[PDB]
RNA sequence: UGCUGACAUGAGUAACGAAAAAAAGGUAUAAACCUUUUCACCUAAAACAUAAGGUUUAACUAUAAAAGUACGGCCCCUAAUUAAAUUAGAAUAUAAAUAUAUUUAAGAUGGGAUAAUCUAUAUUAAUAUUUAUCUUAAAAUAUAUAAUUAUAUUAUAUAUUAUAUAUUUAUAUAAUAUAAACUAAUAAAGAUCAGGAAAAUUAAUGUAUACCGUAAUGUAGACCGACUCAGGUAUGUAAGUAGAGAAUAUGAAGGUGAAUUAGAUAAUUAAAGGGAAGGAACUCGGCAAAGAUAGCUCAUAAGUUAGUCAAUAAAGAGUAAUAAGAACAAAGUUGUACAACUGUUUACU
RNA sequence: AUAUAUUUAUUAAUAUAUUAUCUAUAUUAGUUUAUAUUUUAAUUAUUAUCAUAGUAGAU
């Protein structure tokens, strides 16, 4: 008489009208946790009712909503997983190459909208200023790569 | 053409132009005419038409009166075979015919 | 055998009245990936439209593709006849054709652009498609109501046209826009999609109730 | 000019540092043919159909 | 074909600096600018008042940049949300960093 | 191939006028219909409740935390194998989800830190570490005391 | 024709021939592998 | 900095290669991170495990 | 012609690898980067969409979004084939290693339900290679005055008008509407070279829909060739005009115009165009170059193994061409030696 | 059709200037065209590019 695709609307509905699950709790409790997931900086394709988070490469759609909900109370309408490459990387020529980790990413959709804080101005907060590490880098490189007549060539840095 | 000046092939109008019974035949494999190490060991024989065996009865241990269905070209064989069915019993069977 | 189904051909008003598969609406769509809009008559859609609507693209307006995760249900608007819905239908891919051929020039004109004077993008993702779409769709609601205002009672006071959004932040400003004596009188409002299921995989169940409830207003 | 901060031969590749290196590196998600699949030990949830569907356990 | 022996210091010095045709000439030929009494070559325009007169054109006849008003009149915020950041990769980082790969012409002496 | 023999082709039939169907739309789109400059969604719109659950990932609604923010590390100590022995499962159990939540909300000011602006002020990852600690302690209590 | 093209690469092939299972499930495989481990080498097959 | 190191445990065998250097071989290390550092960062003492 | 390392001579020489580019502005910074306009080049591609591969090279770290109905993989099933697996003391054989036969497991380049009026896979109740689409049919038209042929049609793809509804879902349908290509589903039928394997229905409950691929490159600067190498590399679409055609000419959209530039254009070298008088006098040799008087419809000989084999015969005719005025297909006879013929061969003399 | 200026207590004819000669439906599945319907969506004089300098007669 029903479509299971509306037998399943009307089971998310009835999960957020009684205040339970808006989905099926499954039976491998898990008590002690030590997953962690990192929320991340809203992109131009993104609207304000989603959420974009770093989270384990082991990690799973519902085991992100499960997590969000009985962790914090997030409810994620719509959970959508995108797991990134690793590029080839090595320190120095002379070092095996080896391939950069493989970050998962999940995107959820919300019920209420939501927006970031304010950027940082320089000199409210310490950490968030790129000056000196750009500028540590850079008399890093000259000072590696400064080879003859170059070590009197005044520096930049 | 050419190749067709030195071609002769007997014709036998009563042949069955349809394909064969699928439950007495068996697709048959091609070697090539290389022995379970892998070496040719039969030379000279190599890629042709995909074709299928038929099971074809040697023995003939049944009994009783069966009538020719039909007469057929078995690739697998240089004779002609003949399909039977039993009169009662009606089972469907391949011989050699003469 | 039926090859043909309701989403192959352009169906007229007549059509329409003869099937009463759906009450009078359009669908506007957004691709999550280009940032593109795609309209139709239908909650479905086919490469047909895509065709349709994307006749002339380049390595900006590159053309979509047909997989099902990054279309997605801009907004749904709900009018007063099925003589409105196919004019509004025909409005707004006659502005995209506008935007996209005839009138380039000036759409690149009022676009916006960064440094290099490309049109502004984060990745393969342009968001001016979006705001252009929604611009379009309010000159062809203005278009279509001019044509037609009959401001009577002639058998019934007739239902108010609606249009309903994925999120109320999609419309740009309601004063400065939106605000015309046109859609005043009509009593247009801007209604919002339920949040209360998986939206993006349940779409087609959202939308066929929402189409339930237009069609008994 | 690729870089126009180099008008001339010098040795830089097209992209990256080397063009050579070692491939006997472990295999990932992104490498091999369509049939290739390696996994993420993320889903030992349920049952595969028949058909190539899947039933949650 | 090819060399049979080394060639000498001495060989391979005359025959490169000896001839006077392979060797750089004095320029002579450089007088003063009207506009300015700094060098320039003779039969010749001056760079810097070329140079200063373009630049007077530049900012007479440039065309009004492009700014539009959906845009200008956008808030901040509404810009962060719609327009956020992004990292560039090293070739745009280098490509922007253009001082290190262009040299603008450098002015001549003044002539007395 | 077009030789300067060939002879032109007729034209096509065409069905006569009282044998054509009309089409079934006879009118279409307004030939009136203008460029208009795009509308950019306003975040004016927007109600955002200022409990939403996403703020437990910032400490006091803050986008990074200064030096000044973060509890000094001379007035802070894990937890102890002993003190945790003598808490109840429930308490153990609450307190290894609030060093959880610590520990993510930590963790983004630390991938922040690490991937954008590139310093090395190793702070976050060593009380991160700290609660780590912690957490390993309530394993091992809860194992022993079973 | 030119030559020099000689190795044209597909990891199916690579890995079914010179895989890692594809010597440990043998007895002259595992003596390569083993024979690798000896000398010291970091990779062992592909 | 964008590397994403900080999230996993790769290439674990050229890491500790790298952290555990033959101490007969560290002046080779030594003298790069001094000639790469500004007088302000660096000190006259032996760094030490 | 010792080995390694450093540095020389050739030498600031040869080269910078098929190529259309020019102004103005970013910038009194630019041949080389970006933008605009002009000009060109590829266009049955140098375009679009993909497979494989690869130092993510991409429109990038805030980064490539799937329950399925055009989503692939994953999974069920197997082909070729593989397997320290498998078989009363005893499967067989064997200097060891090991090799046979049988089972079982694995293994695509293959097969796998439903679905836009949108759909439902799970548990308990029984155990069809390959190839072709008629001389002849019926109406109305062009038809002639009995023709007979000239054709939609001698078979399908859908939308409108009317005869009806259960408070207009499925039908019985009579009319209206196609020019040339192509597609997937029928029906009938031709040769011999005779054309894969494998996993079974109703009921009652049941479905909260896992994992992985998704960027860009992909006749290539993003793979295999030691190079940003004129080489090698798998599919589908591939505007219109013109044509028998996917030939050839153009090129609407798209993409591009290149790690070399500006002058000058000696001898000489390469690729290309023209040439008086003569026409193989060159040379070992007509090597190279030149030579086409329809491409459609006619017509086409001697020999002959009877096969328009010779034959795409040669020469010739019809069709506007009469001083000529695109590209492409089409390059003459004859004797002899050898070999029946199509085919295969010394990857690189 | 836009823009500046008027013939009454948006705007008609002029001075001109700028931009365009499109789209969209039907004819049983798809692509092309052809004709109907919709729309303002045109038919004369010069010019250029490409086809070996595209081609032949001169110079
Ligand atoms: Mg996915
Ligand atoms: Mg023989
Ligand atoms: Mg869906
Ligand atoms: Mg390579
Ligand atoms: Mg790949
Ligand atoms: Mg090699
Ligand atoms: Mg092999
Ligand atoms: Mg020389
Ligand atoms: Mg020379
Ligand atoms: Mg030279
Ligand atoms: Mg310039
Ligand atoms: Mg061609
Ligand atoms: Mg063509
Ligand atoms: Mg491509
Ligand atoms: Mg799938
Ligand atoms: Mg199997
Ligand atoms: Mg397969
Ligand atoms: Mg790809
Ligand atoms: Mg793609
Ligand atoms: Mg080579
Ligand atoms: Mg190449
Ligand atoms: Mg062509
Ligand atoms: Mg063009
Ligand atoms: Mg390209
Ligand atoms: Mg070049
Ligand atoms: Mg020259
Ligand atoms: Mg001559
Ligand atoms: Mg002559
Ligand atoms: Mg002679
Ligand atoms: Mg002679
Ligand atoms: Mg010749
Ligand atoms: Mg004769
Ligand atoms: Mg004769
Ligand atoms: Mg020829
Ligand atoms: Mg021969
Ligand atoms: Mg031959
Ligand atoms: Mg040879
Ligand atoms: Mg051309
Ligand atoms: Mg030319």
């Amino acid at each position: 008489d029903i479509n299971v695709s509306e037998k399943i609307y009307k089971w998310t509905k009835a999960g957020i009208e009684q205040g339970k699950e808006h989905f099926k709790v499954g039976g491998n409790k898990v008590y002690f946790p030590k997953a962690r997931i990192i929320l991340l900086r809203p992109n131009a394709k993104h609207t304000p009712y989603q959420a974009k988070f770093i989270v384990p490469k082991s990690f799973n759609k519902l085991d992100l909503r499960d997590y969000l909900y009985h962790i914090y109370g997030l409810r994620a309408m719509n959970i959508t997983t995108q797991l990134l490459h690793g590029k080839f990387n090595r320190m120095n020529l002379q070092t095996t190459r080896f391939r950069e980790p493989q970050i998962k990413k999940m995107t959820i959709e919300m019920e209420e909208p939501f927006i970031w804080p304010e950027e940082p101005r320089p000199d409210e907060n310490s950490f968030w200023d790129s000056t000196t590490p750009d500028n540590m880098e850079k008399y890093r490189e000259e000072r590696l790569n400064c080879l003859g007549s170059d070590a009197n060539k005044p520096g930049t840095a | 053409s050419p190749g067709l000046r030195w071609y002769r092939s007997p014709i036998y109008p009563y042949l069955y132009k349809g394909r064969p019974v699928r439950a007495l035949t068996v697709v048959r494999k091609k070697h090539g005419g290389r022995n379970n190490s892998g070496k040719i060991t039969v030379r000279h024989q190599g890629g042709g038409h995909r074709n299928r065996t038929r099971l074809i009865d040697f023995n003939r241990w049944e009994g009783g009166a069966q009538t020719v269905q039909r007469i057929e070209y078995d690739p697998g064989r240089s004779s002609h075979i003949a399909l039977l069915k039993h009169n009662t019993t009606g089972e469907l069977s391949y011989i050699i015919a003469c | 055998m039926k090859v043909n189904h309701s989403i192959s051909r352009f169906r007229p008003a007549s059509w329409f009245e003869k099937t009463k598969i759906i009450p009078p609406q359009v669908y506007i769509f957004r691709n999550l990936e280009y940032g593109q809009v795609l309209y139709s008559q239908f909650p479905n859609f086919s490469q047909t439209q895509v065709d349709k609507l994307f006749v002339r693209p380049n390595w900006s307006n590159r053309k979509p593709s047909l997989r099902r995760d990054i279309w997605k249900c801009m907004c749904v608007v709900n009018l007063q006849n099925y003589k409105q819905s196919v004019h509004l239908y025909q409005n707004l891919c006659r502005l995209r054709y506008l935007r996209d051929v005839a009138q380039r020039k000036e759409s690149d004109k009022l676009r916006k652009k960064d440094s290099n004077g490309h049109v502004w993008y984060s990745g393969q993702y342009r968001p001016t498609y979006c705001q252009e779409a929604v611009a379009d769709l309010r000159e062809s609601l203005l278009k279509v109501f001019e044509n037609a205002t009959p401001a009577e009672k002639q058998t019934v006071p007739a239902k108010k046209p609606s249009i309903y959004w994925e999120d109320p932040w999609r419309m740009g400003d309601k004063d400065k826009h939106w605000n015309y004596d046109v859609f005043n009188a009509l009593g247009l409002e801007h209604k919002l999609i339920q949040r209360v299921g998986n939206i993006a995989r349940e779409e087609s169940v959202i939308l066929k109730e929402l189409a339930k409830l237009e069609s008994h207003p | 000019l690729t870089r126009p901060w180099k008008k001339y031969r010098d040795g830089e590749l097209f992209y990256g540092l080397s063009k050579v290196g070692n491939k006997r590196v472990p295999l990932t998600t992104k490498q091999g043919n369509k049939t290739m699949y390696k996994g993420t030990r993320a889903s030992g949830i349920g049952r595969h159909t028949k058909f190539g569907g899947y039933v949650i356990n | 074909a090819v060399p049979k022996k080394k060639v000498s210091h001495q060989k391979k010095r005359q025959k490169l600096y000896g001839p006077g045709k392979k060797q750089l000439k004095m320029i002579h030929h450089l007088n003063k600018c009207p506009s300015c009494g700094h060098y320039k070559r003779a039969n010749t325009l001056c760079m810097y008042c070329v140079g200063q007169i373009s630049h007077i054109w530049k900012t007479h006849t440039a065309k009004e940049e492009i700014k539009p008003r959906q845009e200008e009149e956008l808030s901040e915020l509404d810009q962060r949300v719609l327009y956020p950041g992004r990292r560039d990769t090293k070739y745009t980082k280098d490509l922007k960093d253009k001082d290190n790969y262009l040299e603008r012409r450098v002015r001549t002496l003044k002539k007395d | 191939a077009r030789t300067k023999f060939t002879k032109p082709k007729p034209k096509q039939p065409v069905l006569p006028k009282d044998k054509i169907r009309p089409p079934t739309q006879l009118t279409h789109h307004s030939n009136n219909l203008r460029i208009t400059e795009p509308i950019p969604p306003t975040t004016s719109n927007l109600r955002c409740p200022d409990d939403h659950p996403l703020w437990q990932f910032f400490s006091n609604k803050k986008f990074i935390r200064s030096a000044d923010d973060l509890p000094p590390s001379s007035h802070i100590r894990p937890w102890s194998i002993p003190e945790l022995r003598h808490k109840s499962f429930n308490d153990l159990h609450s307190l290894w989800y609030n060093c959880l939540r610590e520990q993510n909300v930590l963790a983004r000011e630390n991938h922040l830190l690490k991937n954008i602006v590139g310093s090395t002020h190793d702070e976050f990852s060593e009380l991160s570490n700290s609660i780590r600690t912690t957490m390993w302690q309530i394993r091992h209590v809860l194992n022993e005391r079973e | 024709k030119s030559r020099g093209n000689t190795y044209q690469p597909s990891t199916l092939k690579r890995k079914r021939t010179f895989g890692f299972l594809a010597r440990a499930k043998s007895k002259q495989g595992s003596k390569i592998l083993k024979r690798r481990k000896l000398k010291g080498r970091w990779f062992l097959s592909h | 900095s964008g590397s994403y190191q900080h999230l996993s445990n790769v290439g674990s065998r050229v890491m500790k290669r790298l952290g555990n250097r033959p101490k007969n071989f560290l002046p080779h290390s030594e003298k790069f991170i001094k000639k790469s550092t500004p007088e302000f960062m660096k000190s006259d003492l032996k760094e030490v495990d």
